[PDB]
RNA sequence: CGAGCUGGAGAUACGCUUUGACUCGGGGAUGUCCGAAUGGGGAAACCCACCUCGUAAGAGGUAUCCGCAAGGAUGGGAACUCAGGGAACUGAAACAUCUCAGUACCUGAAGGAGAAGAAAGAGAAUUCGAUUCCGUUAGUAGCGGCGAGCGAACCCGGAU
RNA sequence: AAGCUACACCUCAGAAGGUGAGAGUCCUGUAGGCGAACGAGCCCUGAGUAGGUCGUUGUUCGUGAAACGAUGACUGAAUCCGCGCGGACCACCGCGCAAGGCUAAAUACUCCCAGUGACCGAUAGCGCAUAGUACCGUGAGGGAAAGGUGAAAAGAACCCCGGGAGGGGAGUGAAAGAGAACCUGAAACCGUGGACUUACAAGCAGUCAUGGCACCUUAUGCGUGUUAUGGCGUGCCUAUUGAAGCAUGAGCCGGCGACUUAGACCUGACGUGCGAGCUUAAGUUGAAAAACGGAGGCGGAGC
RNA sequence: AACCGAACCUGGAGAUAGCUAGUUCUCCCCGAAAUGUAUUGAGGUACAGCCUCGGAUGUUGACCAUGUCCUGUAGAGCAC
RNA sequence: GCGAGAGCUAACUUCCGUAGCCGAGAGGGAAACAACCCAGACCAUCAGCUAAGGUCCCUAAAUGAUCGCUCAGUGGUUAA
RNA sequence: GUAGGGGAGCGUUCAGUCCGCGGAGAAGCCAUACCGGAAGGAGUGGUGGAGCCGACUGAAGUGCGGAUGCCGGCAUGAGU
RNA sequence: CUUGACUGCGAGACUGACACGUCGAGCAGGGAGGAAACUCGGGCUUAGUGAACCGGUGGUACCGUGUGGAAGGGCCAUCG
């Protein structure tokens, strides 16, 4: 058998593309925020780098 | 399929044991001290071979100046004076020349001394 | 089939040990022993049909006798199959594999030490390859 | 052929690792390192402080069309292909889904394919070359 | 079946058997005492009775619950089935929800199997057509200190 | 003699076991055939209910927007223009008739029997080559080791020392170099004999060098055994910054003893088949053999 | 019922064991780490850093010279 | 060893930086001796040259040559 | 050259196929001065008394010095 | 005088094992001060800070399980 860790799916980590692991951008969630308007905006979609092998087998079938 | 150890282990052990000839005591009879003695014996065999080269070096030399001083010069001022006599180069085990023919080692003494003048 | 807890975790002076049923014991329990299992696996179809074709092909260096009917055996008796084969160079210095269709005709020699029978279908990249010659007979499977 | 003389392709079987079994390699400690939690085993892909927990934006469903890019479609030589002929001639594996086409380089000659729906710009390049396309009325 | 047989037993004496032994296949008939034990008691295999049979020696009966009555039940089974109860180590790198797992264990009932079974269903095609089992769907849909982790069904292909 | 050999023979029967060692044709059997008296065996259509509130729970269902079934407590309907469901709920649209019962087969298991085995073969295999015995326990309960004369008992008459035990002869047998402490018979351990050695010696027990004395069946040599004397030389493992360590372990020898298995699971290397396409699962039929089986799975489109 | 801060027996059960010990045939090639961050973390783990194998590329590497910019230690000084 | 803090300008102390060695490094020297000095062991040889370090006897090799010094066994154990 | 990665291989049982061997004697055991780069393999002799080698392929309960490891045998302490 | 204590973006780089963190020319919509060039996406700079989960409040109309809605969920903004 082999589960997906459903902590991967609707969480960041899109699997997509030429096999590389996109993730999101994190801080200032909906926890409180004054702070800058150019950071409140720059929290869209990141993509990680040297951890991908771990992320992939979290969710190798792309759920 | 089972595949027990039989015949294998006795053969190995017997080859170790047979390496033990006049080993003292349980060195010759119990496998474990026989094999362990052989580990240290490995050490000794290799080191000694290299050393035996250097040991006969020493025996060589120790005869050569004994004859040299019998003719009134030491090793130092002799193997110098053959090499300073250049083409004279026989070098390897002059020991035996000094130890059997003295009529010859005397001529080599005269050659070395002539070269140092 | 053995027991419990054996004795003193500490203080007996004997070694540690826990029960009489472990591989370090000369009692019982093989650690990593055989257990019943299956080894059969679906080998890809293309390769086994290619296999029997190559096997029949390997006998076209020197081998493979007639695919057609050639049965002048008196209904079904071995001595007469031995004569039939003996006229074809099947004197039995070479083991030979026969394949056909008539129970009456393979029955002639299920006995002889050289030949062994197999019906149509049920051929074997191993069987035709392990006998020294192939009496292909049964022309029906041979041609399409 | 000689069964004595059968031989598997070189390099197609390599031998197992026999871990233990000598100081000629893989002595004492097995493949393993010495002490540490490396021993009779467990614990998975987890770092046991804080595992990079990023937040979760979520919507549960989906349902996607079966694809027929038309670049193979033009070299096809056979034309006017109703698509229930196509699943039962080649391509379109999916029985559970619906079919769609899309633009891939050219279109060229005439045809008439009855797919479940297709890109609007295929009609920009299928209508040219005198072709119909039936969305399933 | 067609000459042996008299258990293992290997030790003799004694016999039996071609009017068929011995051995094998199939029926009968005997069947002490205890044991569900059941006439009453009991520390199993031993104590003590009663009633008709009645010449005696011996035989037959005498528990309870179902039922008018026949006739039935009680106890015993390696595992398998269903049911009434129902853990904890453990994992969660601590622990409460959670997992382990309705697992182990106990108890009840039954058989060669059992359970289940003939749609106030599945489900989204105005499709299907009792139950069970296998493959696949699919680790998908979902569940979840949204953690550890747990995890369907429909369609479709088979067994019947 | 069953092996070798030379000439034969059967074969629907050359599967196997026994027989003084390896038997197609010596025995039991085998293919095939027959085969018993009694013997076993395919106007209605379910109410203290449906429904509800409280507690709970089952299926993916952890109170979540939480439907539906389920009962523990209290309540409590309607009839065919009627009743239940379709995941709060409503309308429409669909599916179905609850509160009565029975029901073979496909499924599971293995005390028991048969066949088979890239299963064991005496520390293995069941605990047992038989034993739930001996033995341990008040009990519940736990729980051993287990083997071999020879083809055939022909199982050693008789004699000798000895109370015997034990042995030596004679016999039998191919062998007693098999004698009942009965196949082989390793090693640790105990001895007897022989060679070379050792009673001023300091020693991890060796190693290398040279002399001495024996010996001559891979062997007169660059031999083999053993010695005297010189040089050199801190057991093994583990654990460690660092082990001869006065740090762990170990009396010795024999045998047992530890990186495996599983799954249509993931991810790579190598190899084969077919290749823009590759492949089957459950099963069916055939089995001294394997074919069939497209349900389904992977590429092919991404955001 | 000859060891009672919770009896004995059998079962779950091969509990779990970041801890100790042990892990056996051979030659050849290369060859480390005890650092940095995080950690109910400190003798354990995760990611880096250092090893190896295979593929790709192809001197991009290494010292050393010349050119150029950056620096406030040694020394020194008393202008804060 | 060098550069610093902590320490008593202690420690075979502790904690950073920096080079080298041991760790995993055999061989020669330093009497003995992981770290110091020389030097990185593919195998064989009863052949030759050197390094550190040595040349009275243990113990391989100048009782070497030329100028001096110390008469303390200084050499072969600190200072005010 | 330690952990570690890589390469080529030796030996054990079982299975398939081949080549064969065996009472004028098999496996096993025992001695040995031969051979191969190692794991190892052969020669000859002694013992034994019924099975077995070599080659190629396949599958493993496949290689022990340690575990206060297990079972068994036998020693030391001691003629105490 | 007024809000650039702006919405949509982000070429390139510093820094970190990640995950975070820093600086930012220039493009659009719209403003602000200046006569203009031009400068404005907080403060001379370096401290004034918390991932994720679960929830509150305002919009949006993406999902919403037969269909049409609604419950519930998502996206954007914010609070704890
Ligand atoms: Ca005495
Ligand atoms: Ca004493
Ligand atoms: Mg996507
Ligand atoms: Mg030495
Ligand atoms: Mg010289
Ligand atoms: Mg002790
Ligand atoms: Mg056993
Ligand atoms: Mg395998
Ligand atoms: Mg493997
Ligand atoms: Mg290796
Ligand atoms: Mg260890
Ligand atoms: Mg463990
Ligand atoms: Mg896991
Ligand atoms: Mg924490
Ligand atoms: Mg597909
Ligand atoms: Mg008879
Ligand atoms: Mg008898
Ligand atoms: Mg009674
Ligand atoms: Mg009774
Ligand atoms: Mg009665
Ligand atoms: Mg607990
Ligand atoms: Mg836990
Ligand atoms: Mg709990
Ligand atoms: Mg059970
Ligand atoms: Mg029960
Ligand atoms: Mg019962
Ligand atoms: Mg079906
Ligand atoms: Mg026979
Ligand atoms: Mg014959
Ligand atoms: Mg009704
Ligand atoms: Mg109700
Ligand atoms: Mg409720
Ligand atoms: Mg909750
Ligand atoms: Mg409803
Ligand atoms: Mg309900
Ligand atoms: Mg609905
Ligand atoms: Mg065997
Ligand atoms: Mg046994
Ligand atoms: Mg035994
Ligand atoms: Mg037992
Ligand atoms: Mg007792
Ligand atoms: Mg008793
Ligand atoms: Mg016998
Ligand atoms: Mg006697
Ligand atoms: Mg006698
Ligand atoms: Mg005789
Ligand atoms: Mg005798
Ligand atoms: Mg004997
Ligand atoms: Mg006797
Ligand atoms: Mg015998
Ligand atoms: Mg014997
Ligand atoms: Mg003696
Ligand atoms: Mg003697
Ligand atoms: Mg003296
Ligand atoms: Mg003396
Ligand atoms: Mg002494
Ligand atoms: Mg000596
Ligand atoms: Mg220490
Ligand atoms: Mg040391
Ligand atoms: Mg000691
Ligand atoms: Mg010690
Ligand atoms: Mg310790
Ligand atoms: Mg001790
Ligand atoms: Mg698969
Ligand atoms: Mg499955
Ligand atoms: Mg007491
Ligand atoms: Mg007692
Ligand atoms: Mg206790
Ligand atoms: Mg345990
Ligand atoms: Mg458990
Ligand atoms: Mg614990
Ligand atoms: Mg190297
Ligand atoms: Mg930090
Ligand atoms: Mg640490
Ligand atoms: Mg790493
Ligand atoms: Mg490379
Ligand atoms: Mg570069
Ligand atoms: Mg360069
Ligand atoms: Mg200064
Ligand atoms: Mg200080
Ligand atoms: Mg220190
Ligand atoms: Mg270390
Ligand atoms: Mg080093
Ligand atoms: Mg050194
Ligand atoms: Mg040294
Ligand atoms: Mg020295
Ligand atoms: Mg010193
Ligand atoms: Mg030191
Ligand atoms: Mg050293
Ligand atoms: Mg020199
Ligand atoms: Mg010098
Ligand atoms: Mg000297
Ligand atoms: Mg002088
Ligand atoms: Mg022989
Ligand atoms: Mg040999
Ligand atoms: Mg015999
Ligand atoms: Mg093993
Ligand atoms: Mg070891
Ligand atoms: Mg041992
Ligand atoms: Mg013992
Ligand atoms: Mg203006
Ligand atoms: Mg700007
Ligand atoms: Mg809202
Ligand atoms: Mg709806
Ligand atoms: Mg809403």
């Amino acid at each position: 058998p082999k589960m997906k860790t459903h902590k991967m799916a609707k969480r960041r980590i899109k699997i997509t593309g030429t096999g590389k692991v996109m993730a999101f951008k994190s801080g200032k969630r909906h926890q409180n925020t004054g702070k800058s308007g150019d950071e409140i905006r720059g929290k869209g979609k990141g993509f990680v780098l040297a951890k991908a092998e771990w992320a992939r087998m979290k969710l190798m079938l792309p759920r | 399929p089972r595949a027990k150890t039989g015949i294998v282990r006795r053969r190995r052990h017997k080859k170790v044991l047979k390496r033990a000839k006049g080993f003292w005591g349980s060195r010759s009879k119990q496998y474990r001290n026989a094999f362990q003695t052989l580990l240290n014996a490995a050490t000794y065999e290799y080191r000694d071979r290299r050393n035996k080269k250097r040991d006969f070096r020493r025996l060589w030399i120790q005869r050569i100046n004994a004859g040299a001083r019998l003719h009134g010069m030491n090793y130092s001022t002799f193997i110098n004076g053959l090499k300073r006599a250049n083409i004279d180069l026989n070098r390897k085990v002059l020991a035996d020349i000094a130890a059997r023919e003295p009529e010859a080692f005397k001529a080599l003494v005269d050659a070395s001394r002539n070269a140092r003048q | 089939k053995t027991g419990r807890k054996m004795y003193g975790q500490k203080g007996t002076g004997n070694a540690r040990h826990g029960d009489r049923s472990v591989p370090t014991f000369v009692g019982g329990g093989v650690a990593f022993g055989p257990k019943p299992r299956s080894y059969d696996y679906t080998l890809p179809r293309q390769v086994r049909q290619l296999g029997l074709a190559m096997a029949i092909a390997s006998r076209q260096e020197g081998g493979k006798l007639v695919a057609v009917d050639g049965f002048d055996i008196a209904d079904a008796k071995t001595k007469n199959f031995i004569s039939w084969a003996k006229q074809n160079g099947l004197d039995g210095t070479e083991k030979v594999l026969l394949v056909t269709d008539d129970e009456n005709t393979r029955r002639a020699a299920r006995n002889v030490s050289w030949v062994s029978v197999l019906p149509v279908a049920g051929v074997n990249v191993y069987d035709i390859l392990r006998h020294d010659r192939l009496v292909i007979d049964a022309a029906a499977l041979e041609i399409v | 052929m000689k069964l004595h003389d059968l031989k598997p392709t070189p390099g197609s079987r390599k031998d197992r690792k026999r871990v233990g079994r000598g100081p000629g390699g893989t002595d004492k400690t097995a493949g393993r390192g010495h002490k540490g939690q490396k021993s009779r085993s467990g614990a998975g892909k987890g770092a046991f402080f804080e595992g990079g927990r990023s937040r979760l934006i979520a919507r549960l469903p989906k349902r996607g069309f079966n694809n027929v890019g038309t670049t193979y479609e033009v070299v096809k030589l056979s034309q006017l292909q109703d698509l229930e002929d196509t699943t039962f001639d080649r391509d379109t594996l999916e029985a559970y889904r619906l079919v769609r086409r899309k633009n891939r380089p050219v279109k060229l000659l005439a045809s008439g394919e009855i797919s479940r729906a297709v890109t609007v710009h295929v009609d920009a390049a299928s209508a040219a070359a005198i072709k119909a396309v039936e969305a399933a009325g």
